[PDB]
């Protein structure tokens, strides 16, 4: 490739600029290093938080500041490094090149490109840790956004910065219900509409490559990387990669929404970046706190979530709404990481064991989940007219949490127990297949109406798509207008009726 | 030459601190070389400390390690020796011909530690790869350079089925196999040698196909830590040395993690919430992340994995079974059953069938080989329980067709040549697919099912349905 | 217009009282939906029919 | 720089010979040349479907199935299992 | 055959790596490092009379 | 000493688990730094060595026999535990003589399910082996036909027989 | 002598009828509401009643349950207390209880119930 | 653990039994005293050597009433004695 | 590696380096969060209450053989290091 040798060209030409201006005489030369750590003298003048260039060619942040040995993480392996390597001052907060041309790249800590594409452009390199905006700067959720999949969705909404959080066992696919989410990003975000668009950002902190594999090829083939960047740390990825790398996330969430388009985040499993700041923490020299777990991880979890926001039209009335992602051992709701978390993120989807393999592939606990906002910032077509159905959907799961083994006392519990339970056997919106704000309300409309509760249960996994295909060949003009019309009218109700009627029928 | 000299200073248990010379410090992870009168200690440098004294943690016991004692840098991992040469014997993970039929004069000489390769030219579109099982052949969505384990029982036949496994993939795939022993019983390391001596799969003179690279208890805790990598660079060499796909057996995720945890806690890390250390995720992941496909060929190596209590309350067996794509229910009595290789199809469920994923033809072979025996084993806990006389006319023919689907499902065992002498028999993709349609279609229902036991593809059935139903009468 | 087509057959079931016991009729209208079934399908899965000679050569 | 200027040099001219010069490479023993761009280029179809892929293999669009156009067997006998039908209406 | 494009371009660069690493060697092995020594008083010289 | 003799013999590692907490103790105060459930790592090196020590020679060196016979402490049936875990895998076996067939008045209450010698078989006495094959059955049928211990008069008549039949085993 | 004889005394029953149904929640989940008196089944009843009464609407809260807010007057709710252990509204539905006012509100829902649930 | 082993005892007042409604809230069975009537006025001890047997016998009939059943006529009678008491 | 370095830790810090007159009056080197280190009183009886002469008083628990810690019982405003 002659574009390769142009490439080296030029940046053997600006190595050598930097070599004529080294101006670095007394920079630091590292002193000893381990487990990603690097303890260096020197760099008698270096700023707090700023990355360092090491001689390796592996960079990291340098982090405590200690008397005389500035204490540098190192951002990579260290079969390459050793004791005794200059370190250089780059003389910068460590910022990640961010900007809209990121989009369908996956980006390493910092934001080195990794899949093979290149350099990707940059709207500006801001600091990994910016402080979020306060009260004055910041709005109310007033916009709702969808969640794609059915998910408890309408039941449970996820609004203009709604900071909902999630949890589950290993390979629960919790990532999957976050990529679902993300798909959404495609019946509104693929048009052309910035009111609409939720340019989503994932986040892969620590997860096998293959894994990540698996997720570039789920995006590409549904076509989701034109809206989706990725940010990646392998598991084979150094420590403090894996730490940062929520970090940039933030500030690929900044660059888009403080630019004043409404954005949304979805950072992956969090617990990785946990432990991360574990090995960070008790590697480096600092005691350790609660849960063994570093002191500060409530600290680290809220400079993630709380830079997330819906900032008011002072701002630009543009939002990140972020969906971060923590994991547990055993579906343990109550931990140091899990429980401290639900008091930062404003919602919750809580994702069992058994049902994970008892009921439902979204498995989502639906008495369990809740989410801070449920009325403001919600699907209109969920509740402007389907309100109803929300407090139905409560009443419905507080319905079934008393059928255990309670007696018949009466018929009208009975009714609700069957009606009810065929809701949840419909409710689960399947895998990477987000179709929404089309007929959210009809499942618990019909149940009430007695349309969908008259069909067997198990009938009903095809009875309901052969409804929706109905709506959409037969009810077409008022099935697209619950799309758009963003009410389900008395009179649309009644439309709505009528094909239930057909669909019945038929 | 310039041999950087060193000094034994500090050997605190397994993990030893040697100070050497200012700019001649080995860097991390580089292999070091002490000689005692016991041979050979290797020592991986661990940490940087600093004041030119580098700490390490040894790949041998270090009884018997004096003070005083000038350490030397191989600059570079620990050096093992490569090439289908020592390939087939037990070599010392130490790098040694550990097999005491004589040193493994393997010229070459491979690392450990390795760089993590390129994903950005592995298999993203991964390739379907053929094992030589028809049943883990046609039901199972898979891919190259991935990884899969359901080992199950406790080498009840299947270390047997083991290295049978090793000579059919050495055979058809033109590879090598690696079935890398870490913290392995000496007792049971003897038993499995003896026994490949029997199966062939690796012979002191006859031609190897298995890779014995075993890091066992026998030694330190960082033995078994670099033990497993090392067979992984093994393994990688000699399919990259001869673009030879070599599917990969290891001794168990389990074993080596818990190793790495071991030497991980030695370092001098904080004990974790649980029964973690500071670096419990990088010990596996510096091996299994590293072990994907290419074009010489690919590298899909197979965990083996007994499912202890049969309980998900441990996160690595989680994330190895989430490894594997489909899964092979190795129940013991269906060893008995029919099946010499019992690997049931039944549990062989993914999502990767998709039109333009997994084929048509052999999607469709999947969907209706697992629904037969799923019914078949549905409508039994109810049938039975009612009577024989439940067969409803369609629960007739599908238990015949699956009874069919089940006696058919056992192969002729090739490493079994002192087992009743069956010569050896697998399929193809190309005979494996359609002849799974075809005999699922009625092709030969009407011929009795005794016929499918012991029988291979259509290719000797017809020829033993004919010879059972003629040299007898 | 395709509910028009399936409302004659729709309105006939409905009123099918003396026409129940279709053996071959219900046949034949399964016939039909598949053929709806499968032209949307290819309608909607499968790409255009050409080649995006524009830019991907 | 004379470490960036000699290094361009040695991995410029160097590079005429891997790529910009057919000179192949003398360190290297087997010229990619005679190794990628035919046989190699067969790689591509090699994954592919040979002589198959590019080729797009010939399957015209046959017709679907219908009642061969009889009237005189088919319809009598449809009509009378009809009205056995409609016996249980 | 665009995939086919790719892994060649993928080797392309690699190859290119594999020649510099001769050409690097090439580099001690002539003593241009004499005539960079030279060259390095010079940048080093202009460097410090920089400020 | 006695093995590579050639002879048999069988060494009782009698309560290996406080030895391991003897180790635990002993790499604190030698400040080893410490590690999951705080004894220090080494645990499982000191025990797999002192495990691995004793098999069956071959006929190479004269044939040496030992056997093992340790010990450990089931602090609840400390699975997730490092020392009793490592005492089980290390073992060639696990006999978990779980406290609850004992508490039953039984001096020699080993724990049915649980017991899984590996290579049992090939120490194995056929005659024996003749008859423990429908013992296994036998304790297997009574652990999976003991659940419905409130619904027996409507059970199978031959699971009543199995029942019985486990009972008297 | 704080907030009234009548209220602490209502306090205390409805805190001992509560406590009462938490000790036995474990007898009536392993056998049943049968198994047990038919005076402790009365006082189980009252008391789910009575927690089912112990939730309100609240001004800002409507977000969720959608109801406008009720603030229930002191006293009124005392009275109302007093009654729903003392029985002056026992036969009113327990859901009609949930996310009202006062028992004035208790007994509008429970005609809403009647009129809709029937 | 400390307190309780150097002090002389227990009034260990669990909180199910002020919640039960007995305030003050003395969970007598749950009680300890190492000194006893001994250091008490006799005037008391004639009234509660009975009293300690009464709630221990209302102790031993708290779950037989828990099951909420009938009972021979000891037991209902130290179920109605150990209520009043 | 001729040897190991020239220390481990430390005890003392200031550099008067000469006798000591501190026997009854002390130096507050590390005061603070309730807790405060002082350097003098060469032998006073433990859990003696000593006067810090900003105003506050205080018990000394700690008698470390280099510096004696004692509580600073009261509002730590008032101490300063070396008073």
């Amino acid at each position: 490739k002659a574009q390769p040798t142009e490439v080296s060209s030029i940046l053997e030409e600006r190595i050598k600029g930097v070599s004529d201006e080294a101006n670095l005489n007394e920079t630091g030369r590292v002193l000893a290093v381990g487990d990603g750590i690097a303890r260096v003298f020197g760099l008698n003048n270096i700023q707090a938080e700023e990355l360092v260039e090491f001689s390796s060619g592996v960079k990291g942040m340098a982090l405590n500041l200690e008397p005389g040995q500035v204490g540098i993480v190192l951002f990579g392996s260290d079969r390459l490094v050793k004791e005794g390597e200059l370190v250089k001052r780059t003389g910068n907060i460590v910022d990640v090149p961010v900007g809209p041309g990121l989009l369908g790249r996956v980006v390493d800590a910092l934001g080195n490109p990794i899949d093979g594409k290149g350099p990707i452009d940059a709207a500006g390199r801001s600091r990994a840790q910016v402080k979020a905006p306060g009260i004055l700067p910041r709005r109310s959720v007033h916009e709702p956004v969808q969640t794609g999949l059915k998910a408890v969705d309408a039941l449970v909404p996820i609004g203009r910065g709604q900071r909902e959080l999630i949890i589950g066992d290993r390979q629960t696919g919790k990532t999957a219900v976050a990529l679902d989410t993300i798909l959404n990003q495609k019946r509104w975000n693929n048009g052309s509409d910035e009111s609409k668009k939720l340019y989503c950002v994932y986040v892969a902190v620590g997860q096998k490559r293959s894994t990540v594999a698996q997720l570039v090829q789920t995006l590409e083939q549904h076509d989701a990387m034109k809206y989706s960047i990725i940010v990646a740390a392998t598991a084979s990825e150094a420590a403090p990669l894996q730490y940062l790398a929520p970090f940039t996330a933030a500030s690929i969430g900044e660059w888009f929404r403080d630019n004043g388009k409404h954005a949304l985040i979805v950072y992956d499993d969090l617990s990785k970046q946990a432990v991360a700041y574990r090995q960070l923490s008790l590697l480096l020299r600092r005691p350790p706190g609660r849960e063994a777990y570093p002191g500060d991880v409530f600290y680290l979890h809220s400079r993630l979530l709380e830079r997330a926001a819906k900032l008011s039209e002072k701002e630009g009335s543009g939002s990140l709404t972020a969906l971060p992602v923590i994991e547990t051992q055993g579906g343990d709701v109550s931990a140091y990481i899990p429980t401290n978390v639900i008091s930062i993120t404003d919602g919750q989807i809580f994702l069992e064991a058994e049902l994970f393999y008892k009921g439902i592939r979204p498995a989502i606990n639906v008495g369990l989940s809740v989410s801070r906002v449920g009325s403001a910032a919600q699907v209109k077509a969920l509740k402007q007219v389907a309100g109803s159905l929300k407090l139905f959907l409560a009443q419905y799961r507080e319905v079934a949490a008393f059928a255990q083994f309670g007696s018949d006392l009466d018929a009208s519990t009975k009714q609700t127990l069957v009606r009810g339970e065929r809701l949840t056997q419909l409710l689960k919106q399947n895998q990477y297949s987000p179709l929404a704000t089309e007929e959210q309300v009809p499942l618990i409309y019909a149940g009430v109406n007695g349309h969908l509760d008259g069909i067997e249960l198990s009938r009903i996994g095809e009875f309901e798509s052969s409804f929706l295909s109905y709506l959409k060949s037969n009810h077409n003009e008022l099935l697209t207008e619950i799309r758009e019309k963003g009410e389900l009218s008395k009179e649309l109700l009644a439309s709505l009726k009528s094909a239930t009627e057909s669909f019945v029928a038929t | 030459s310039t041999p950087i000299t060193g000094k034994v200073t500090a050997v605190i248990g397994a993990i030893v601190d040697v100070h050497f010379e200012q700019s001649e410090l080995p860097a991390i992870l580089n292999a070091l070389e002490i000689k005692t009168p016991q041979g050979k200690l290797v020592l991986e440098v661990a940490q940087h400390l600093g004041e030119n004294t580098v700490r390490t943690i040894a790949m041998d016991g270090t009884e018997g390690l004096v003070r005083g004692e000038k350490v030397l840098d191989t600059g570079g991992p620990i050096s093992v020796p490569v090439g289908r040469e020592t390939l087939g014997r037990i070599i010392n993970v130490i790098g040694e011909p550990i097999d005491e039929r004589g040193p493994i004069k393997s010229k070459l000489r491979k690392p450990i530690h390795a760089d993590p390769p390129s994903f950005a030219e592995q298999s993203t579109s991964a390739e379907i790869l053929e094992t030589g099982i028809k049943v883990v052949d046609l039901l199972a969505p898979y891919a190259r350079g991935g990884k899969i384990g359901l080992f199950g029982g406790a080498g009840v036949g299947k270390t047997v089925f083991i290295q049978e496994l090793i000579n059919n993939i050495a055979k058809a795939h033109g590879g090598f196999s690696v079935f890398t022993g870490v913290g392995e019983r000496t007792r049971e390391g003897n038993d499995l040698y003896r026994e490949m001596k029997e199966t062939g799969v690796i012979n002191l003179e006859g031609e190897s196909k298995v890779a014995l690279v075993f890091g066992q208890m026998n030694e330190p805790p960082g033995a078994r830590a670099r033990v497993a990598l090392t067979g992984l660079t093994i393994a990688e060499y000699f399919r990259d040395e001869e673009g030879q796909d070599v599917l990969l057996f290891i001794d168990n995720i389990f074993r080596f993690t818990q190793a790495g945890s071991e030497v991980s806690a030695l370092l001098g890390r904080i004990p974790s919430a649980v029964g973690y250390q500071p670096t419990l995720a990088t010990d596996m992941g510096l091996l299994q992340e590293r072990i994907t496909t290419t074009k010489k060929g690919s590298v899909t190596s197979v965990q083996a994995v007994y499912v202890p209590a049969d309980d998900l309350t441990d996160p690595a067996p989680a994330t190895t079974f989430a490894h594997l794509d489909a899964t092979t229910v190795l129940s013991r009595g269906i060893s008995e059953l029919g099946i010499y290789p019992a690997v049931d199809p039944l549990d062989s469920k993914s999502r990767l069938l998709d039109a333009a994923v997994v084929g048509q033809e052999h999607y469709d072979v999947a969907s209706k080989v697992q629904e037969t025996l799923q019914t078949y084993k549905s409508l039994q806990d109810i049938i039975a329980i009612l009577g024989m006389d439940e067969l409803s006319e369609q629960d007739k023919l599908t238990v015949e067709r699956a009874r069919k689907i089940q006696r058919f499902l056992s192969q002729p065992f090739a490493v079994a040549e002192v087992f009743t002498g069956i010569p050896g028999k697998l399929v193809r993709l190309k005979d494996t697919v359609a002849s799974f349609k075809a005999v699922l279609e009625g092709k030969y229902d009407n011929i009795p099912e005794h016929a499918f036991y012991m029988v291979g593809g259509i290719e000797d059935v017809v020829a033993k349905a004919e010879k059972l139903a003629a040299e007898a009468n | 217009a395709k509910s028009a087509a399936n409302k004659l057959d729709w309105a006939k079931v409905i009123s099918s009282l003396r026409i129940t016991g279709s053996t071959a009729t219900q046949l034949s209208s399964f016939k039909k939906r598949n053929d709806e079934a499968r032209r949307q399908l290819l309608e909607l899965q499968s790409q255009p029919t050409e080649v995006d000679f524009s830019h991907y050569r | 720089q004379d470490l960036y200027l000699r290094e361009l040099k040695d991995t410029k001219l160097a590079p005429s010979t891997l790529q910009d010069a057919e000179g192949n490479v003398k360190p290297w023993n087997p010229p990619q040349k005679p190794n990628l761009p035919e046989l190699e280029l067969q790689g591509p179809e090699a994954l592919k479907a040979y002589t198959e892929q590019n080729v797009e293999t010939a399957h015209v669009a046959k017709e679907s199935e219908e009642g061969e156009s009889e009237p005189i067997e088919e319809d009598w006998l449809v009509l009378d299992d009809a009205e056995e039908t409609k016996e249980s209406h | 055959w665009v995939r086919y494009e790719a892994s060649l371009r993928q080797l392309e660069q690699r190859q290119l790596a594999k020649s510099v690493i001769s050409r690097v060697q090439s580099e001690l092995g002539n003593p241009k490092f004499q005539e960079k020594v030279l060259q390095q008083s010079i940048s080093e010289i202009e460097q410090l009379l920089s400020k």
